[PDB]
């Protein structure tokens, strides 16, 4: 079974450089063409670059050419994209993909690249508790002011999965804000603890926030 | 080369049939592929080379066309067919994709569950105040959310986010955050979240800073 | 010749499907009913989503002409995704190639394409469908992880097919390994038993395949045509694989051991793009139990009488021998663009005569190019190249012509009689025709006359209408209706008796019959079972001596036959035919007694003697020999006088000489009859006493081999006379002799050398040609001009070298060819000339000390040239005299020879000797 | 008096004409069975048959049209004419013949129609680029050969079907080279782009506009492209009054007839034009490749010469195909194709160096024998052609037109044309074997005095059942009288063995294995000489034991062909120019050459003694080739003078000779200067 895993994305200052990797297994890596396709914030897909099976022929999007290099190591079963002279237009989710004669038959999971002069900032996590009764009670947490994306939210370290709604981040002035809700039975809260767990990989910060009654 | 893809959005009741159309500015022979993209997931090849399906993709998906005009039809759309669709051209450099079609599934109207949250003491400590309103499990996606402070409508500082349609119940949730300065917050008594939605006569949730 | 074209079983299918691409014959152990198979590559069918997939239809030959599809499958493309072919059954040409054995039918689709889960690439692998009774199996060893053109992805398994004795499947896959090709072979039993429908890459344990070849073989197409047979002696049949673009587009046929894909035999075409290998077939043509290979090369360009290249098509015949040394003949098409090499197929024994034979298709021949199929019998020494009969298309092109014989099968007895048919395809007409063979009857008829010599006075017969008596004779008619296979026990023969054939044409009717009172009689004879030589007798009347003047002219009595048809045929319209080599014109001569004395008995005194015009036959050429044969009649005359001479075939008879008025002009036959070789002269039927006939009998005696010391001719004259029918034999011998003149010649490459050679200077120890001097190549040759070859001779060379103490010519190298080996006394090339890259005046061998070089010369054929070349340098020090300016020189070598031994051991032998001098003139030119 | 027809033609007016050209036969009772019959014209003439009742036709050689041969190709208005006779009238009698001649000139300035047919496989992308300077340059150099040259263009990329084409495994090969970061075109079979035009600068632009496609199958579709370029006159732009040069440019092996089987292509190629309104071969997916046979007939029939502009590594196949495609020529192409200018100029000169005739629609009963004047006034028999000619030179062929037996009374047109030339000689042939009095005959039973018979040519002819000298002795029986001259010199046979005298004529009773002809049963159809077990090897018919050879055969045994390709060498010369041809083989020339074409001559003096003869005349005006006015065509070698014979280090033969002026000249003979023979002659020979 084909396995594609890209890595190396993150926050890069404009005019900067960044190298993306994409490990591959489950197939004859050197027998297939490899591509990088990026998904721009508008959710539009854009092909970026292609490298031939033997690495001899390399094709790039015209607005990328001379700044990006696509390369591969067929012994190491790893595909590369070395970016340089990065602009805001290069912000995107980057996906490596395997070809089937012009189609992209198999895709990776995606590595997010943020091109911005904003600095890395951890989220401030706030509890959302009801103001001073029903069969169910809704709780949440506000995850405010973090940069860049992504952020991960679990409730009770993944134990609570039902009733959970995590909202997409909204960017307001170089900072992202998201919220997450959880609905639990009214009879189990505050009798049982509900904790919001927030992970922010870019700043290696993890925050556990207990929701307490007001 | 430009790939025009229509329609941009599509609302389909389960059991109904749909089709997407792809237009290329020049002839692309049969060098057109179709992909599907579900939430927080990567794109998947559906149909390759205008009509050749792939291996574990349902027969309900059938591609057709040549040169300048291609279709992707889906017979009897299922709940799991929700998500974005893209065509891609592999004729001439650079490879290009169509704008993409967002396929939504039609279901029974559902009123939102609306819950209003006051600023935490921890946020007030840092000098800020965010009033948060959750509107969960509703259908259709179109909802009007207003904030009233002492009865007066406020736009400044209000941020919304909608979740993508739920893969189990085909409903939507949204979150409305009203963010102010602590000192401004402390000048007002009543904070209300108003949701106008079909299914009703707005739904109102309120919090009084003096309670 | 017994293949009719009158009541063939004509089969066809739907228009445009190309029924006729491949044909076969299905004979399951299950029943007495057999079926014909006709493939139709563009056929449409039930299989959903599939168009032009092709199909093979099974047809009942007993009337009931409807052809019906073989249920190999019914479903659409094997899926993976829903409605995504994992295999493309469309546009694949099923029926393009069809074969069967017993209850298994294996149909091919050479353009069957696959999808491999590995890559989205359609590949022209080519596969077959196996119908085993009611079980269906996919046969495709060509489908594997070797996904593309480098691999087996392009095999296109299915252009050619066969089965071995017992049960192995031969699948040609000519597109394999960048069109080098591949022959794929497996036991059908394993294919059926180990098949798993969820895997399209099944490997088989006894799977064999031609291994990947060097790039040298790119685009050779091994697998466009295949056959089987017992080529590597006994055991398993081998695989005969046509590879038409091998050997630089000339084409080659490879024979691979049946048990292991390693070449055993290799045959090639002589002409570019002939396509040697389009049709490969095998058969035991000589009736000696060993298959030969007949290779069709349909685009073969022959040469006409005007030097034009004519596209006729060739069938190259390689006849097997125990040693593996194949002998060969060629068959060729007659008409232009009538591509004769298109198909070769077994016919089996067309006359049930012990020989296996074939039929040849020329699909685009005939005015209105319908396609012609050539039928002829086999012979113990090869094929009878000349068709005795042909089959022809009866349909016009709809668009493209039918291409009759494009595909063909035979050597099967479909009807009750064991005389095999030809199933001849015609794909351009969506047709296939079954041409049935008629039973063959050999009818031995004989005509005898008891009173062969007549006496006009013996008036003993009563003429039925008169009181008068008639001088008469008894004429007898016998018939043997011999035949094999299934023929009616009672055969009906129409026989007519003609008396005085040669006089009824405007001359007096010398003889007539007693009861019919006419020169003719006829009857319908019923001859049963064979060997039952029943007969009738007619009595002839010699006409009254008072009116008819003839006395010497023979009375000729003839039989004329017709074998009937409706009255000797089966209920199927299967009429008998008589054997093509059996005459229906049988006769006897009768004579009227003349002279013969008081006793009324002709008593000839026949004697023959000869005069040889030439006494010797030279060995190794076609030497004319004319012998004058003198035929005497010293007694009474004779009846049907002839000169009979027994002549060895090596003495090829030309005829009776017309260039000498002193000789009688005698008509003369040339024949071979029951292990004989004979020349027969016509001395005149009514021979009369005292006649002297002299004639010259001219022969060309070849006898090139180590044969007897003389050529013997055995001569006699004879008759059909009452007494002393044959003269004593005169045995005449002509001496044979060895004549082997050998001419000795030679030349020095340059005839002369000029002393002021640019940059020619002396060195203490010279190296390279430049510091020694000019190179002269001296050629000596022994040429065999006489007709007689020889086993041993010597060529003796004397090379002048030391004039006084000056070494002139340094031999660089002895370039020796032919069966020649030189031995030297003196060191050759003592100067170490590593050059390669190629009595004052006469410097003869009697002047300058010479090197002695003796070349042994081995066996040489007449016209052969035995050559010795001596490459040598002229060294500056020994020409640039120091004592007094210089001299012009003639540097002279001498080549002598002696032919010592001839293979003609029992013949007179003379030594053949001579010599030639070869010189160069060395001068300064400028002084 | 009594000569041949005296016994062989007396029974029939047609037969006496069938038997011999010297025979005549009178009518209107001029000689009413006087005594002699048929004999010779002169005997009857003297024996009261002088008046024109003699029915004595003769054979004739007449010319119907003879428009004069032209000197210059641009000399338009009156059609430029390449041969002398245009229309010829030939009248034959049985077993007779007439001579004519064919003068053919390699007319100077003759216009050239050249089509550049290109390989459009990817390896040629740089070729299309190099060729951007051609058309203009090609025509410019060709201006020296002729003032009027037109240039066209087309291309081939092989049949667009599954096994040749990359199969469109995916869509990606619908518009290929996606594989290597570039783009290229789909497969099309054969395309036509530019018709021939005088505006040759159009080629420069049309080739720049083109680009390559992808081929999986290495073999080229070149044979369909050649055949269509050869056949499709209407689009190619071939004008009949011009030489047609089809230039085939390629870097690869061609695909041939029945190889197409791999794609399901089994349809025979009829050699027809299949190029439609899109200037495209629509048959590219249904028809197979043409054969060498079809190419040969169509290019010969339509006068198209093929030039193979082929790269070095594939030349072995092209040279071998040309041997089987007669009239064509193969050169060596540079990888950058910069030498097509020179390749074509020399190919043209090579094409025009040979004069060869071909006779179209020649019937089975007529034999055309040729003696070709290759040099001065010497003719070599068995030749349809002459080698070693220059433009402006002539060749003169002597032709004997003979008829066997008596072919049907129809007029046939024998077209005798040089190959590659539009002009041809039409010989209109009829056969005068019918006595006018054969037709002016009304047998009517009676009229044969008192009897029942036939009547012809002024005398009666009673057939079987009536016979007799006039009308008598129906079935012998009145026979024992009259004697008659039943045999020469009255030697008293009844009738030469096989027959019997019957009332003034003999009757042959024999009716076995053939027929008997003549008054004395003289002619035995079945009695002649065998060659190999068969009378005259089956290559002629016999008449009275005299074998009448079939087309292209001669000799008493009809064992000698008139065919010379079996004795022709690889250099195009019969017996390699050193030997004599006989019975399809070769007679050894005195110096000792040997083999079928005198290929080997080991005791032969080195080439230097044969090459000096060329220098001695082309540069020094001495030698046999000077006196015989032959050097100019004999020596086609390039001869240059040099100040020094240098150490070349290559295959240069050091030659030397002492001249009439007591001077010593040295020269070098160099082999294979890109196929040419080069001589380097010292400027300063040594002398006393």
């Amino acid at each position: 079974e084909v396995q594609l895993e890209e890595s190396g994305g993150g926050l890069v200052k404009p005019g900067g450089s960044l190298k993306l990797s994409c490990a591959a297994s489950g197939f004859a890596f050197s027998s297939y063409d490899m591509s990088w396709v990026r998904q721009i914030p508008e959710k539009r897909l854009e092909w970026v670059a292609k490298v031939s099976s033997g690495g001899g022929s390399t094709y790039y999007l015209d607005t990328v050419q001379g700044r990006f290099t696509i390369s591969r190591d067929n012994a190491k079963n790893t595909l590369y994209l070395q970016m340089s002279s990065l602009n805001s237009e290069d912000t995107a989710m980057y996906y490596c993909a395997r070809h089937n004669y012009g189609s992209f038959a198999y895709w990776g999971q995606g590595t997010l690249v943020t091109v911005s002069a904003a600095k890395t900032t951890p989220p401030s996590v706030y509890p959302l508790a009801p103001g001073s009764t029903n069969s169910m009670v809704t709780l949440g947490c506000l995850v405010k002011g973090y940069f860049p994306e992504p952020v991960t939210v679990t409730w009770n370290s993944g134990s609570l999965s039902s009733g959970v709604h995590t909202f997409p981040a909204v960017l307001q002035s170089d900072l992202y804000t998201l919220s997450s809700s959880v609905t639990v039975p009214s009879s189990t809260w505050p009798s049982e603890t509900v904790t919001c767990n927030v992970a922010h990989p870019a700043s290696s910060t993890k925050v556990d926030k207990k929701i307490v009654p007001r | 080369l430009v790939m025009t893809q229509t329609p941009a959005t599509l609302s389909v009741t389960p059991g109904d049939s749909v089709s997407l159309s792809c237009r290329a500015s020049q002839s692309i022979s049969n060098h057109l592929h179709w992909y599907q993209q579900k939430s927080h997931e990567s794109p998947r090849l559906l149909i390759k080379y205008a009509s050749q399906s792939i291996s574990g993709i349902p027969s309900r998906f059938s591609g057709s066309g040549s040169g300048t005009d291609f279709t992707l039809s889906i017979n009897s759309v299922e709940t799991e067919d929700f998500g974005m669709y893209f065509c891609q051209q592999s004729n001439s450099w650079p490879h290009t994709f169509g704008g993409g079609t967002k396929l939504e599934i039609k279901r029974a109207d559902a009123a939102p569950t609306v819950s209003i949250f006051p600023p935490s003491s921890e946020q007030l400590t840092s000098g800020g105040a965010s009033v948060v309103c959750f509107l969960n499990n509703f259908y259709p996606k179109d909802i009007n959310v207003k904030w009233k402070i002492d009865g007066s409508e406020r736009q400044n500082g209000v941020l919304n986010s909608w979740t993508d349609q739920d893969s189990k119940d085909s409903t939507y949730s949204m979150s409305s955050t009203l963010t102010l300065t602590k000192d401004e917050y402390e000048r007002h008594n009543s904070y209300t979240c108003e949701a106008t939605h079909k299914t009703s006569s707005p739904i109102v949730k309120s919090f009084n800073r003096n309670e | 010749f017994n293949l009719d074209v009158d009541s063939p079983a004509e089969y066809s299918g739907p228009e445009g499907s190309y029924f006729g691409f491949a044909v076969d014959f299905f004979v399951p152990s299950a029943s007495s009913r057999m079926f014909l198979l006709v493939g139709a590559p563009k056929a449409n069918t039930t299989q959903p989503g599939i168009v032009e997939g092709g199909q093979v239809l099974k047809c009942d030959w007993s009337s009931t002409r409807r052809c019906q599809p073989i249920e190999f499958d019914a479903t659409g493309n094997r899926d993976y995704a829903k409605d995504d072919p994992l295999e493309f059954k469309s546009h694949q040409w099923f029926g393009a190639s069809v074969r069967s054995k017993q209850d298994k039918i294996l149909a091919c689709a050479p353009l069957y394409h696959w999808r491999t889960e590995m890559k989205q690439e359609r590949e022209p692998v080519g596969t077959c469908f196996l119908q085993d009774g009611t079980k269906t199996v996919e046969y495709a060893p060509c489908r594997s992880q070797d996904i593309d053109a480098d691999g087996q992805g392009f095999c296109q398994g299915g252009f050619s097919i066969d089965f071995t004795k017992a049960d192995r499947v031969l699948l040609g896959g000519p597109g394999s390994f960048y069109w080098q090709g591949q022959l794929i072979s497996d036991q059908v039993a394993e294919i059926v038993s180990k098949y798993d429908p969820n895997v399209y890459s099944i490997k088989y344990n006894n799977q064999l395949a031609t291994r990947t070849a060097q790039a040298i073989f790119d685009d050779s197409y091994l697998g466009y045509s295949v056959a089987v047979g017992d080529f590597n002696g006994d055991g398993i049949d081998d695989f005969v694989s046509g590879v038409p673009r091998a050997a630089r587009t000339l084409g080659m046929v490879y024979i691979y051991d049946g048990k292991n894909m390693s070449s055993l035999y290799n045959f090639t075409g002589e002409q570019m793009a002939a396509y040697f290998g389009f049709s490969v077939a095998a058969t035991d043509i000589n009736g000696d139990d060993y298959a030969d290979v007949f290779i069709g090369a349909p685009l073969f360009m022959d040469r006409g009488s005007d030097g034009k290249l004519q596209e006729v098509g060739q069938v190259s015949v390689s006849l097997q021998r125990a040693s593996g040394d194949f002998q060969t003949t060629k068959l060729n098409g007659f008409e232009v663009f009538a591509r004769f090499g298109s198909a070769i197929a077994p016919l089996g024994d067309l006359d049930q005569d012990g020989f296996n034979d074939i039929a040849i298709a020329a699909p685009y021949g005939g005015e209105d190019k319908k396609g012609i199929v050539y039928i002829f019998n086999g012979r113990s020494t090869g094929l009878n190249a000349v068709p005795s009969q042909i089959l022809e298309g009866q349909w016009a092109a709809r668009s493209m012509p039918p291409s009759f014989g494009y595909s063909m099968k035979g050597a099967t007895d479909i009807d009750k009689n064991g005389y095999p048919d030809l199933i001849v395809g015609a794909f351009g007409v969506d047709r296939a025709i079954l041409y049935r063979a008629r039973p063959v009857i050999t009818v031995n008829a004989g005509l005898e006359v008891y009173p062969s010599i007549l006496n006009q006075d013996n008036k003993t017969c009563s003429l039925p209408g008169t009181a008068l008596k008639v001088s008469c004779f008894n004429v007898r008619f016998c018939l043997k209706a011999d035949g094999k296979g299934v023929l009616p026990r009672k055969l009906n023969f129409q026989v007519e008796l003609l008396l005085d054939k040669l006089k009824q044409k405007g001359a007096i009717r010398r003889a007539l019959f007693l009861y019919s009172r006419s020169p003719s009689h006829s009857k319908n004879m019923t001859i049963s079972r064979g060997g039952l030589m029943q007969c009738e007798e007619l009595i002839a009347y010699l006409r009254d001596e008072s009116e008819f003047r003839d006395k010497l002219t023979p009375i000729t009595i003839f039989m004329e036959y017709r074998l009937d048809y409706r009255t000797a045929a089966d209920t199927t319209g299967l009429q008998p035919i008589l054997n093509q080599f059996t005459p229906a014109n049988i006769s006897r001569q009768a004579h009227i007694l003349l002279d013969c004395g008081e006793d009324n008995v002709c008593k000839p005194k026949l004697e023959v003697s000869v005069d040889s015009d030439q006494k010797k036959i030279y060995i190794g050429d076609d030497n004319p020999l004319t012998l004058i044969v003198k035929a005497q009649n010293q007694g009474e005359g004779a009846y049907e006088a002839e000169l009979i001479v027994s002549i060895p075939l090596q003495a090829d008879f030309i005829g009776v000489v017309r260039n000498n008025e002193a000789l009688a002009r005698l008509s003369c036959a040339f024949k071979t009859e029951n292990q004989t070789r004979q020349v027969v002269c016509d001395l005149g039927n009514p021979m009369k006493a005292g006649t002297q006939l002299l004639a010259g009998l001219r022969f060309s005696v070849h006898q090139q081999s180590e044969m007897d010391t003389s050529v013997k001719f055995d001569l006699q004259i004879q008759s059909s006379n009452l007494f002393d029918k044959v003269s004593p034999v005169v045995s005449h011998k002509v001496d044979l002799a060895v004549l082997a003149a050998v001419e000795i010649r030679g030349v020095s490459s340059p005839d002369h050398i000029f002393l002021p050679i640019p940059n020619w200077e002396h060195k203490e120890n010279p190296e390279t040609e430049e510091d020694v001097g000019p190179v002269v190549q001296h050629i000596y040759e022994l040429r065999n001009n006489g007709p007689s070859s020889f086993s041993k001779a010597m060529l003796h060379l004397q090379w002048p070298y030391k004039y006084n103490n000056n070494t002139l010519l340094y031999i660089l190298h002895y370039d020796i060819d032919g069966p020649m080996n030189c031995t030297s006394d003196m060191e050759i090339n003592p100067l170490r000339i590593k050059i390669s890259s190629l009595d004052i005046h006469t410097l003869g061998c009697g002047v300058a000390q010479c090197l002695k070089i003796v070349c042994q010369v081995g066996r040489l054929d007449r016209g052969k040239s035995a050559i010795l070349y001596v490459k040598s340098l002229l060294w500056t020090e020994t020409f640039m005299n120091k004592e007094n300016q210089n001299h012009s020189y003639s540097l002279k070598s001498s080549a002598s020879f002696n032919v010592i031994e001839f293979p003609y051991k029992n013949l007179p032998i003379e030594d053949i000797t001579n010599s030639t001098l070869v010189t160069t003139n060395v001068t300064w030119g400028i002084q | 008096g009594p000569n041949i027809c005296t016994t062989r033609g007396v029974s029939s007016c047609q037969q006496c004409l069938a038997v011999s050209p010297m025979c005549a036969w009178c009518s209107d009772e001029a000689l009413p069975l006087g005594s002699p019959r048929c004999d010779l014209k002169e005997n009857l003439l003297k024996d009261n048959c002088a008046p024109e009742s003699i029915e004595f036709p003769v054979s004739e050689a007449r010319v119907l049209e003879d428009r004069p041969l032209s000197d210059k190709g641009s000399g338009d208005s009156s059609q430029v004419t390449q041969v002398s006779p245009q229309r010829i009238a030939l009248r034959l009698r049985p077993d007779d013949s007439k001579n004519f001649s064919i003068q053919v000139r390699q007319v100077e300035d003759y216009p050239v129609d050249i089509y550049y047919l290109m390989d459009l496989s990817y390896s040629m992308k740089d070729d299309l680029w190099s060729i951007q300077n051609l058309g203009t340059k090609l025509a410019t150099q060709m201006r020296k050969l002729t003032s009027n040259l037109r240039i066209g263009f087309g291309a081939f990329v092989d049949k667009p079907v599954s096994p040749y084409m990359y199969i469109s495994p995916p869509e990606a090969l619908e518009n290929p080279c996606y594989d290597m970061k570039t783009t290229c075109l789909p497969m099309f079979g054969y395309k036509h782009v530019l018709t021939l035009t005088d505006q040759v600068t159009r080629f420069n632009e049309e080739v720049k506009k083109q680009s390559v496609s992808r081929n999986r199958d290495a073999p080229e579709g070149g044979f369909d492209a050649i055949m269509q370029a050869t056949v499709c006159d209407e689009k190619i732009g071939w004008r009949n009054d011009a030489s047609h040069l089809l230039v085939f440019t390629t870097d690869a092996k061609t695909h041939i007839a029945l190889d197409g089987r791999l794609a399901g292509i089994v349809q025979p190629n009829d050699g027809q034009c299949h190029v439609g309104s899109d200037n495209h071969y629509s048959a590219s997916t249904t028809m197979d490749y043409p054969s060498l046979g079809l190419m040969t007939e169509k290019l010969s029939q339509k006068n198209i010469n093929l030039i193979f502009a082929v790269t070095e590594n594939v030349v072995n196949l092209y040279q071998n195909y040309s041997e089987l495609i007669p009239g064509t020529t193969v050169g060596v192409l540079s990888m950058d194709s910069s030498n097509v200018l020179q390749l074509i100029v020399d190919a043209y000169g090579k094409i025009r160096s040979k004069v060869e005739l071909e006779v179209r629609d020649l019937p089975e009963e007529l034999s055309l024998s040729f003696n070709a004047t290759c040099l001065n006034n010497e003719v070599i028999p068995g030749l349809k052609s002459c080698m070693g000619l220059k433009i402006g030179d002539t060749v003169s062929f002597s032709i004997e037109a003979k008829v066997r037996g008596c072919p049907q009374e129809k007029e046939k047109s024998f077209t005798i044309k040089p190959v590659g030339f539009k002009d041809s000689l039409i010989v209109q042939v009829t056969f005068d074997c019918d006595c006018a009095c054969q037709a002016q005959a009304e047998p009517n039973s009676h009229r044969c005095n008192n009897g029942n018979g036939t009547f012809e040519c002024g005398v009666c002819r009673c057939g079987p059942g009536w016979l007799g000298s006039q009308c008598e002795c129906s079935e012998e029986d009145y026979r024992p009288s009259q004697q008659d001259e039943c045999s020469p010199r009255e030697g008293q046979p009844v009738c030469s063995q096989r027959g019997e005298c019957l009332c003034g004529q003999c009757v042959c009773h024999s009716s076995d294995f053939g027929k008997i002809t003549g008054k004395y049963c003289e002619c035995d159809d079945f009695s002649c000489v065998r060659y190999k077990g068969e009378m005259c090897s089956g290559h002629g018919q016999c008449s009275c034991g005299d074998c009448l050879c079939d087309s292209d055969w001669t000799g008493y045994y009809c064992n000698c062909t008139t065919r010379t390709d079996t004795c022709m060498s690889s250099n195009g010369l019969l017996c390699s120019g050193r030997g004599k041809c006989e019975c399809g083989s070769c007679v050894c020339i005195q110096p000792g050459s040997y083999g079928d074409t005198c290929e080997k001559c080991p005791t032969c003096p080195d080439a230097c003694t044969f090459k000096k003869e060329c220098v001695e005349c082309k540069k020094f005006d001495r030698g046999a080739l000077h006196d015989e006015n032959t050097c100019n065509r004999y020596c086609r070698d390039e001869i240059e003078s040099v100040k020094e014979l240098k150490d070349t280090g290559k295959d240069a033969v050091n030659c030397t000779y002492k001249n009439e002026d007591d001077c010593v000249v040295r020269f070098q003979y160099y082999e294979d200067s890109s196929g040419k023979s080069i001589l380097y002659v010292v400027e300063e020979p040594e002398c006393p």
